[PDB]
Formats: structure tokens, sequence, C-alpha cells
RNA sequence: AAGGGCACCACCAGGAGUGGAGCCUGCGGCUUAAUUUGACCAACACGGGAAACCUCACCCGGCCCGGACACGGACAGGAUUGACAGAUUGAUAGCUCUUUCUCGAUUCCGUGGGUGGUGGUGCAUGGCCGUUCUUAGUUGGUGGAGCGAUUUGUCUGGUUAAUUCCGAUAACGAACGAGACUCUGGCAUGCUAACUAGUUACGCGACCCCCGAGCGGUCGGCGUCCCCCAACUUCUUAGAGGGACAAGUGGCGUUCAGCCACCCGAGAUUGAGCAAUAACAGGUCUGUGAUGCCCUUAGAUGUCCGGGGCUGCACGCGCGCUACACUGACUGGCUCAGCGUGUGCCUACCCUACGCCGGCAGGCGCGGGUAACCCGUUGAACCCCAUUCGUGAUGGGGAUCGGGGAUUGCAAUUAUUCCCCAUGAACGAGGAAUUCCCAGUAAGUGCGGGUCAUAAGCUUGCGUUGAUUAAGUCCCUGCCCUUUGUACACACCGCC
């Protein structure tokens, strides 16, 4: 044994708090603060990522970079 | 086992519809011949029944390369409540015409 | 024609089916006195006869076991629906069935007899 | 692993493609006449298949 | 319907195959059908020679396994329709039959 | 030690050889990260073991859980699952890593407990197989002899391949083995039949004829089950039967068991399969969802993926292939087989006619065959008949090596295989030793099957050409029976 590589660290998910990523104003008008996944199977229910240069759909895997 | 719920129910009703299950011992087989439409892999079928055997709801016999699970009476009521059925519907083996 | 398999491969396949069926029944009906299997296959539908000493055992309560076994062999070998049946027959002179006596000796030794 | 390398290696041919239909072994196979059976397994089931010994 | 049918029988043991060849032709004579004699096709010998040992250690003994396949053809060619006249094959286990007309 | 009998895994008389050369292949050794491993007559082309990946068990790395089930935590305010980009990695492994999306009770963590293992142990075992041993040997019951292990039966003799028989007989009646048996070969102009086999006949043709032939000769050219539009089974196929029994003659023999020679006969001994009691620390845990115990079990000895190795070479050995030449090689022409395979559960991969392109390996279209229908009248090789060579390492031999072209595959480098052009090495019949063999045998010679995407110097079968020597012996190596000796019983590889 005594394998040269140190035992690889396996990922522990960050454990994020509840989403709450859309807010309202003046007693309540809906305003999604992220991006909608436009594909047919993503649909409205899911939202897209907000990376530093692209937007990413968790299911539809669509990516939209603003270059 | 991390199989999806739709696949798990698909195995259970098929096992209930006829109280036997036949699967070839091949974890790499893309789809079970029965329930190919559900797109449940052969691995999911083998592992789902292994869980049932250890719990005692099914008894297993292995031939050359095929499992031959038979649904037992202790598995009759368990699949009955998992699929939410009163004691009226039987597997095909349990009753024919009677 | 092209769809049909050649007689050489065909007759080998039937021997394979009988050997595979015998092995499955040997493991399953071992404690029930399984003696042998006779396969009277016809072009219209096949039929399988199970030879066992204790027939009221190979046929479970209301024949659940035979209906199961009929379904089990139906799915493995891809037999078309309703074209296969299983009959159970009592073997005459069980003392002259080497398989039955060997299974009986296996049960006695497993019990703990000298 | 992930669904694109667990069984990624092609096995359309060779010893890896073929296994004994009885014991899942890959050595001493008999593919003649569509047997696809083990060298040792065939001797076991030869009588049941129909292969008798004349000479 | 007018028909002519080629009946091909194939089995492993000659005794049963020769038996089943008899009652079809003998039944047809009573049914006053014309019967071309049972043509005996050459017997197919499937020969698989496997080393006797399962170890690979020994004296190089080889085990010869033979499988004999026997085929026979009976051509029932009555003037009137035949399928209704011969509605039976009266087989025994081990022999395979394949009804076939002249078109095939 | 004696008396008798027997064996080409013994010899004799011979044949072909091996050992000598090159190469293939398997062992050992050396080397390596690994060069995985078992086996040492009865291991060493054996593990059906012809390994590029897989196989794979070895080495260097990287993923996954395919850790059931129970209990306790954790949790719908989320237990958990996947994933785009960048980095990262060998990698388009979200394996890590920033990044946030996504999934939804399927999991996740801990404790017990699975499970898997080509991991160890064949000196824990089953089964199988090899060997003692394919020799003729082996065992009860009752009776007899012994205090008893044991002995007789199971034998003086003749005979046999055979404790095979004949005979004496404190033995009688038996059992297994041998024999009988099963398959195969050789003969049936006798029977049953065959448009998936043919032959003769007849009718069309096509040619050569022509003197003139004319029921001329040739045709694997075409028809007559394209059912009314030939017969028949000789040849082919395969079923039922027959046939050979030491049956007949002569001789030898206790004139018993049997032996020798000969006539008639296809055949007067065709080859195999099966094969007893008892045993081996023989081989297999690397055939198995055969298996005990032990080991490992999430940084896996599970499993998958990538690469490498199993091939590595101062050397030794074993099984073989090719040769050393003229009883030949080369070029052309001629002419003959038989086993047997052929399109796939998974499973992807079949045998190929014909036409065209190319010098070849090959490529491109058109078909046939799941097969007595198509490959195929399997136009095989050796051989035969002509040509060149001319006793030289030569036109022998084709090892080594360079360049080029195809096929298989995801991938051909450590050359997969095939083709083309070049180099042309040892080798001039092989020391001591040593193997196999008695008639369609040895040997020459090719062809199928297995392995097989790719492939045979291997093996299993098949046909073709076809002998020399011998019908004996116990000399060598061993076997069987009896007698005898023994300080041996792990049994002479003993004991001392
Ligand atoms: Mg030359
Ligand atoms: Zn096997």
């Amino acid at each position: 044994y005594t394998t040269p590589k140190k035992n690889k660290h396996k990922r522990k998910k960050v454990k994020l708090a509840v989403l709450k990523y859309y807010k309202v104003d003046e007693n309540g008008k809906i305003s999604r603060l992220r991006r909608e996944c436009p594909s047919d199977e993503c649909g409205a229910g899911v939202f897209m990522a907000s990376h530093f240069d692209r937007h990413y759909c968790g299911k539809c895997c669509l990516t939209y970079c603003f270059n | 086992m991390l199989m999806p719920k739709k696949n798990r129910i698909a195995i259970y009703e098929l096992l209930f519809k006829e109280g036997v299950m036949v699967a070839k011992k091949d974890v790499h087989m893309p789809k079970h011949p029965e329930l190919a439409d559900k797109n449940v892999p052969n691995l999911h079928v083998m592992k789902a029944m292994q869980s049932l055997k250890s719990r005692g709801y099914v008894k297993e016999q292995f031939a050359w390369r095929h499992f031959y699970w038979y649904l037992t009476n202790e598995g009759i009521q368990y699949l009955r409540d998992y699929l939410h059925l009163p004691p009226e519907i039987v597997p095909a083996t349990l009753r024919r015409s009677r | 024609m092209a769809v049909q398999i050649s007689k050489k491969r065909k007759f080998v396949a039937d021997g394979i089916f009988k050997a595979e069926l015998n092995e499955f029944l040997t493991r399953e009906l071992a404690e029930d006195g399984y003696s042998g299997v006779e396969v009277r296959v016809t072009p219209t539908r096949t039929e399988i006869i199970i030879l066992a000493t204790r027939t009221q055992n190979v046929l479970g309560e209301k024949g659940r076991r035979i209906r199961e076994l009929t379904a089990v062999v139906q799915k493995r070998f891809g037999f078309p629906e309703g074209s296969v049946e299983l009959y159970a027959e009592k073997v005459a002179t069980r003392g002259l069935c080497a398989i039955a006596q060997a299974e009986s000796l296996r049960y006695k030794l497993l019990g703990g007899l000298a | 692993g992930h669904q694109q390398l667990y069984w990624s290696h092609p096995r359309k041919f060779g010893q890896g493609s073929r296994s004994c239909r009885v014991c899942s072994n890959r050595h001493g196979l008999i593919r003649k006449y569509g047997l696809n059976m083990c060298r040792q397994c065939f001797r076991q089931y030869a009588k049941d298949i129909g292969f008798i010994k004349l000479d | 319907a007018i028909h002519r049918i080629r009946i091909t029988l194939t089995s492993r043991n000659v005794k049963s195959l020769e038996k089943v060849c008899a009652d079809l032709i003998r039944g047809a004579k009573e049914k006053n059908l014309k019967v071309k004699g049972p043509v005996r096709m050459p017997t197919k010998t499937l020969r698989i020679t496997t080393r006797k040992t399962p170890c690979g250690e020994g004296s190089k003994t080889w085990d010869r396994f033979q499988m004999r396949i026997h085929k026979r053809l009976i051509d029932l060619h009555s003037p009137s329709e035949i399928v209704k006249q011969i509605t039976s094959i009266s087989i025994e286990p081990g022999v395979e039959v394949e009804v076939t007309i002249a078109d095939a």
C-alpha cells in the first residue's frame, strides 16, 4: 500500500438554506430574481443558475453566456 | 439502491400482477425484457427483489443465470399497502377463476 | 427459411432447454421428490410433465406452486401466452428412482442421521 | 462510475463478449452448434442435451 | 380442392422416427391417398470432442460425443383436398413434423 | 532366487524419426513495476492457455457500491441525486475544485449484519479426471483347516487374448471384471423406397462428321412430378432383414477344452466406446449461484475504466514446423477425395456462386443456402505429363532485415493477419543418447472441426499415395501366476 496520492477528498455538499430567491415589493408583486429555464422539459417551475458569466439550467443543462 | 420511484412501483405492480419474477443475472443489461417501456434497468430489477428477499416478502431460486423470485403471502399484504390496496386484488398465481 | 433455425442448431436448442429446465426443477422441487421431467413438445403448444413422488406438494394450496412454475418457465424461455402447461405425476416405484433415493438420503443426512 | 464509462469498453467480439450460459465462465467455451457452453459444463449436461457416447 | 403436401419428420432415435413414418403412410393407404415412399435423408452426425479432464492435467484423454439427426420425407398427394383428410400427425415425443405444400 | 506365461507405452528385424541447423511454441533461469498462476512414466502446442483491449487473475493510476436488512441519528424549513462552464485529470471521471442550479425520501452517517472475491488451503472436501491397469484380476454365503490373523473355494495339468474354458478337486453354490454388449468397416444386382440422389432409355438440340455411316461419337447442354409429361434402383442415400459359427475338410491334442493348414466365402481377428475390488495425501478451490475454514470488504483481494505485462533474452530443456536437395526445385499442361461447417436468446460475428475493377492481397454490385436443394460434380495436395536448371550453399533453404500496399478492430508500436519488391543466414543427413509403429499400418500429402472481429507451425477428425521388416523372445525395460527367502510393512526410493 502506502499509495503516494493522499486519500482523495470526497465532496461534502455545502448544506444550503432554503432557496428564497425571489422577492416582492409594496405588499407583494412577484419578481423572480433569477432566470427561467426556457426548454420544454425545464418549464417554469425550475430556475437557471447565475454564474459570474453564464446562466445554467439544472435539468435542461442549457447555458447562456453573456460575452 | 437509488432507483427512481417510478421504476420501483413499476417493478412492484409487475411482481404483483403475476406473483413471479424472472430476471437474468446481468447488471449491465440496459433494460429488463418486461418493463422495457418503463426504461427500468436490469440492475434495478435484481436489486429491488434482493431487498424484498432479505425482508422475507419473496423467496428466490437461481438457475444457471436467471433468478426466479416467487411472491409470498408475507409479500401479498406488503405490496398491497405499498400500492394502497384493500385485501381484494390478488396476483394471478393466487387465484384463477376462483 | 431464413427465420427458422437449422436442424443442427434446432435440436441442440431443445436439448439445451430440457437440460436447463431439468436443472431449475432439480433445485426447486428437490425436497418434494422431483424425479424427472418429460417434455412432449408439439408444434402447436408444448407441454411439460414433472415427475415427483409427492405430487400434493409440487401442487401447492389450490395449485399455487404449479401456476407459479407455469408462469416462471413461461417468462424465462419466452414461451407464448397459454401455449405451455405443467402436469405433475406420481412416479411409480419410488425406490427405483435413483434421483428420488439420492434426494431422500440427502434429506436424512441433513436431518442428522448417521 | 458515471453512466459514460462504467461499461464504456466495447465488447462486440472476443473472449470478453462470450460467456458460458451455465456458469458465466469465459474459458473453454463451445460455440459450435449454438451451445455457448463451458468445456466442463458440457460434459455435465451432455446426456440431457442428447450428446451420447458411441465411440 | 387439389393439393400436394410434403411431410418432413426429424428426430434423434430411429425407432420412433421409423414408427411415426409407418402410421402416416399406413393411415393414408386406408384413406386411399397416393403416398410417395418415405425418402431417407442422410443422417447428420454432430460430433463434439471435449477433453475428458476438467483440470488440464492427465494423459490427454478426449471424450467423443455424437448426436445423430435422422430426417425423413413423406409426400401425401391425393387428388382431393388433403388437409381435412389428414387432420392428424399422431406423433411421439422426440420427432418434429413440418407440414409443407409444394409452394414452399 | 527358481519355475511358467505376456507387452513395439520392451527388445529382436526394420521403417520414420528426435537429439545437430533456422523458426514456432511450452517450461526453467535471468530480467522487470509486473513479466499473474497451476502442473515437474502419470508436468513442459497441458489448464482446451492461438492473451493488442476484454480475457486477467500481475503492475502503475482513476471512477463506482452493484454495503441487502434491522436499530439509532439526520431530516420536506430538505435526507440525498445529477450537472454547464472554467481550472484539474491520461480522459467529455462534476473524481476533485470555484460556481450555483437541480433532484425529492429512492438516500446519507454510526452500530450489528450482508454480499462479492480467477484471494489461501486439492494436505479440509464434493464432482470430474489421470494413474496403479486395460494387465486379468476381485469378492461374499454355507461347508472344511486352523487358538489366531488367515487359508480352501480362487487348483497339479492341457488350452485361451482372458481364474478364458476342459478337467481333477474339502469344497458347493454364486457375484463383478473378461466375454456377451453399443457404434463403425467390409458383402449383399435379395426387400422398402426416393424432381432435395441418381443411372439407363427416349425426344430435342450443339458440334465433329461425312466415305456413309446414323441405334455414329461427345456433352455435368435441355426435356419427359412443370404429374400424366419415361422406366428402374445397378451406382447415392437409410431402414428392416440376412451373413461367419472355428461352420466344412485334413492333421495334432487326454482325441476333451482347443490349435495349425486349406476349400468355399465380402469377410475365417476392422477399429473404437463402456470397462471390477482396493488405492494415490496424483491434478483440479483459475469451470460452476459445488463447498468448509481462513483472509479482504469502500484508499476493497468486489467491480469498472486507461496504460503496460503475460511475448520481455548471456543460457538449459521438452512438443513440433521447415530443410539440407536432381527419388529434386522451377514453369506450364493434365487429373482424382472424404469427414464436415455454414446467418447467432443474450450476441454485434455465417458459407459463398456470378459479373466488374486491380498485378496481388483485396474492393464494388448482384444473387443462393437455416442446407442430399446454394457454396459444390467440394475441379485439394502429393502424384502424373512436358520445360528450364546441373552437383556449386546452386533456380537448394527461406531465417534475418528495409521499403510499399490491403483486410479485422475502438485501437496493429513490442511488427494481428495477408500481399508485392529487395537481403539470402545457419543447415551438405546430425555425438552420447532416445520416441513411435505390424496393413490400407509407418511415412509423404493436403482438406475440414475447435480456437476464430483478426488468425494455425497446435489439437481433433478426414481422405489421398502406400511400403520395409516380423508371426518371435524374455536379452533390456516392465506386467501376470506359482514356489522360495526376508532383519522389509512409509513396504528396496526398505532396513541397517
Ligand atoms: Mg531460383
Ligand atoms: Zn461452464
